[PDB]
RNA sequence: UAUGCCAGCUGGUGGAUUGCUCGGCUCAGGCGCUGAUGAAGGACGUGCCAAGCUGCGAUAAGCCAUGGGGAGCC
RNA sequence: GUGGAAGUCUGUUAGAGUUGGUGUCCUACAAUACCCUCUCGUGAUCUAUGUGUAGGGGUGAAAGGCCCAUCGAGUCCGGCA
RNA sequence: GUCGGGUGAGAACCCCGACGGCCUAAUGGAUAAGGGUUCCUCAGCACUGCUGAUCAGCUGAGGGUUAGCCGGUCCUAAGUC
RNA sequence: AGGGAAACGUGAUUCAACCUGGGGCCCAUGAAAAGACGAGCAUAGUGUCCGUACCGAGAACCGACACAGGUGUCCAUGGCGGCGAAAGCCAAGGCCUGUCGGGAGCAACCAACGUUAGGGAAUUCGGCAAGUUAGUCCCGUACCUUCGGAAGAAGGGAUGCC
RNA sequence: UGUCCCAACGUUGGGCCCGGUGAACUGUACAUUCCAGUGCGGAGUCUGGAGACACCCAGGGGGAAGCGAAGACCCUAUGGA
């Protein structure tokens, strides 16, 4: 079976979903956890430095 | 405080519930049990509420259909608003 | 108005599984002709329809025998059965 | 698939902001709907 | 005029699938005012919407063939497919038989014409698989 | 002299150019904490008709007081 | 004779697999497709859903295979001009 | 598919009838996931539809989902917080 | 009661569902908890909350597309056929939307394919491709063998209808 | 047994003509070439001759060292893994 276009049938999963924190569609309902404020891992905002320009 | 009663849900159907079964429908606040449909109701237009029927609606609302008693009728409660 | 018989040979050139089709095709070209009439003034009475498609798409008669009547102020000729 | 009343809201918000700008405001202002979503060709949230 | 949602609606009230509506040629009009309903109801009544007669197997030529075969006919080995113990379990006649010859013991013995040791004696042996069918047991029974 | 070549003329296509700037970029002075009295952020609401933006929060493009302001406004 | 065992046999039952045609296609219907052919088909079977293992780490009946068209070290952004 | 016919400014492909066919573990019936209003009605053709369209899953406006006894809800599984 | 225009049957066979048993297997032992029963009856009151449209696929899902791909469950008892959930033909139901058409006996060429006299693998790396054989019953069956198998060995015969 | 001797005829879809729809690849310029020669030794364009009226349709693909891919082979780099 090739892993292209035949193996994008599978895919009627939900993970990512609306998160209650920040409003993106990022709440992974499987790990109760967002990609991208960190709500369910972390209470303090999920953020990073390399986010953008080192000198910015 | 929100109120429970929105407005008259006036439609077609709607006409039909009250010509032939004696039922006011209603846009009721999505928070508000059968019950408080009910008593809001009956309070508001001094009916005897004998059954409530809700159902969450695609429009974000919640619609209340209402069978009023007998002893009232519907297509009179309706014509007053 | 007149009796004449069609010849259906000509519907073998075209491939055999649409034989009927072509059948009819036919029978409105040879009244236009014998009519002087013009194709679009043809009308066939289902009877026609029938008669052609009566063993199938593939299997057309061939020859059939066909009424036609011709008139009015266009022109045209009303064909059937027969 | 099953879906909740907070979903249902949201699918709901999302078709009204679905419909076009009235005909009203093209004359008040003198004289294009950005965010319309075709329930095929494009893909919600959640 | 375009009367394909009456045709869904038809097919409904007459309860019939869609491709057995019929609607008369010469009353589209009629139809095609028909909106509700009770709409097409009346047009029912009036006969102009109708249903048409569902068709069903004929089992004519099935029943003269399954006569010719109960009489033992047209069963030549040009007629069979499968395998023999696939036209007849040989566990299934088996169990067929040794029924037979178990029920028919089982009478003689309250008959009185068996001491319960002699049918315990031909008992045993059916289940050896010594009498081929009923008849062969009655006759060997007979010393 | 068909098909056609080169240049131009009229019209078009295109959006360069010139002009214009409600936006940027940079420097400079001033100022500088918010949150369980639930912030920041988000969601959903909220208009006569209201899709987007803004505002606002079931008292929902808003309610009150005081000052200013002024015949206009929504 | 009975019995009905088997990583058992035939088998396009369903389902799974993919040998040859080096056919068709090869700006495709398709960034791995179509057809015929062929294998397995009560078992170390096939399958849905849920769930666990994460990057010098997994997973691997081992082919350096696989880990979202990405693998002799995934992807994203940063170090980075 | 064909012959008639209906509607329409316009009809090979929108609708009716007949004749002729196609699908039989599916091209039928009920559904999970997923989609998200695509469902129904009216009004339309600038977009979309491998041609055309009076049709439409398109454009626009309205309307539509009613449960003590179907699901969720409750319980506990691998396992997760 | 309901439903049917009407009649509004009776018996039978084979019997999915459902029920209830017996046997056999394991260097494999085939969840748990809530709950129910155990533990009667009358009358009355209460039974809120969330889901409910539609598609479910050669156009409503994933694959950038109205994509010839991919995508789970139930209907496995519709008829003939036959071993059969097989072929082939046909119902019920669905469809003419695997959605551009018109015309030329319609050439060359190409894709799928049928038939080819005599010869019969001379073709070719190679019988690649194609073809031959074929279902059922009866007879009959070698070397070899781990005695299980080899074996449908091979070979010979039969086969319809009335 | 059409694999071959050695091919023929036929079937279906194309192909060809017409209506409608309507891309891509590729493009320094010029360009009707052919035979020779010459040239960085593999020229439609240089030199010498020959031939050559323009346009269009269909074809099978000889040539444009045809199009496609900053050669995987080989070597080089005080490159990588
Ligand atoms: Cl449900
Ligand atoms: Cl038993
Ligand atoms: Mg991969
Ligand atoms: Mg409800
Ligand atoms: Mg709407
Ligand atoms: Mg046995
Ligand atoms: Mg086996
Ligand atoms: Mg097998
Ligand atoms: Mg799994
Ligand atoms: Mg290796
Ligand atoms: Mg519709
Ligand atoms: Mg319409
Ligand atoms: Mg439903
Ligand atoms: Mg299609
Ligand atoms: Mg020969
Ligand atoms: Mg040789
Ligand atoms: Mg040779
Ligand atoms: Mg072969
Ligand atoms: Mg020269
Ligand atoms: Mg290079
Ligand atoms: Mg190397
Ligand atoms: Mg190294
Ligand atoms: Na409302
Ligand atoms: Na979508
Ligand atoms: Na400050
Ligand atoms: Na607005
Ligand atoms: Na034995
Ligand atoms: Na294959
Ligand atoms: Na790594
Ligand atoms: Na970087
Ligand atoms: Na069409
Ligand atoms: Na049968
Ligand atoms: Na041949
Ligand atoms: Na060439």
């Amino acid at each position: 079976t090739g892993a292209g276009t035949p193996s994008q049938g599978k895919k009627n999963t939900t993970t990512h979903t609306k998160c209650r924190r920040c409003g993106e569609k990022s709440y992974h309902t499987k790990k109760k956890v967002c990609s991208s404020c960190g709500f369910g891992k972390s209470a303090k905002r999920r953020d990073y430095e390399w986010q953008s320009k080192a000198g910015e | 405080s929100w109120d429970v009663i929105k407005h008259p849900h006036v439609t077609e159907k709607a006409m039909n519930d009250m010509d032939f079964q004696n039922k006011l429908q209603f846009a009721v606040d999505d928070r508000a049990s059968k019950g408080e449909v009910a008593d809001a109701v009956e309070e508001q237009y001094d009916v005897t509420v004998e059954q409530v029927n809700t159902q969450n609606t695609m429009d974000g609302e919640k619609k209340a259909v209402v069978r009023l008693s007998e002893d009232d009728d519907a297509q009179e409660v309706a014509s007053r608003i | 108005e007149r009796v004449v018989t069609i010849p259906l040979r000509d519907a073998r050139a075209e491939p055999n599984h649409k034989r009927a089709d072509k059948a009819m095709i036919l029978i409105r070209e040879h009244l236009a002709k014998h009519f002087s009439v013009d194709e679009d003034a043809v009308r066939l009475d289902p009877s026609i329809n029938e008669a052609a498609w009566a063993r199938g798409r593939a299997n057309t008669p061939s020859k059939i025998r066909v009424r036609a009547a011709r008139f009015e102020e266009e022109g045209e000729a009303i064909v059937e059965a027969e | 698939g099953k879906k909740s009343k907070a979903t249902k809201k949201r699918l709901a918000k999302l078709d009204n902001q679905n419909s076009r700008v009235p005909a009203w405001v093209m004359l008040k202002t003198d004289e294009r709907n950005h965010k319309r979503r075709h329930w095929r060709r494009n893909d919600t949230d959640e | 005029t375009d009367l394909s949602a009456q045709k869904r609606l038809a097919a409904d009230v007459l309860d019939v699938g869609k491709n057995r509506v019929w609607f008369n040629p010469e009353r589209q009009g009629d139809i095609a005012d028909a909106i509700t309903r009770e709409d097409v109801r009346e047009l029912v009544d009036e006969g102009a919407i109708q249903a048409k007669d569902k068709k069903g197997n004929s089992r004519g030529r099935a029943r003269e063939r399954q006569k010719k075969r109960a009489k033992g006919h047209q069963k030549g080995a040009g007629s069979r497919k499968g395998k023999a113990g696939a036209r007849q379990n040989s566990k299934e006649d088996w169990e067929s038989r040794i029924r037979a010859q178990r029920t028919k013991l089982r009478e003689l013995r309250d008959e009185g014409t068996l001491s319960s040791s002699q049918y315990r004696d031909l008992y045993d042996k059916a289940g050896g698989g010594e009498f081929d069918s009923v008849a062969d047991l009655e006759r060997y029974i007979d010393a």
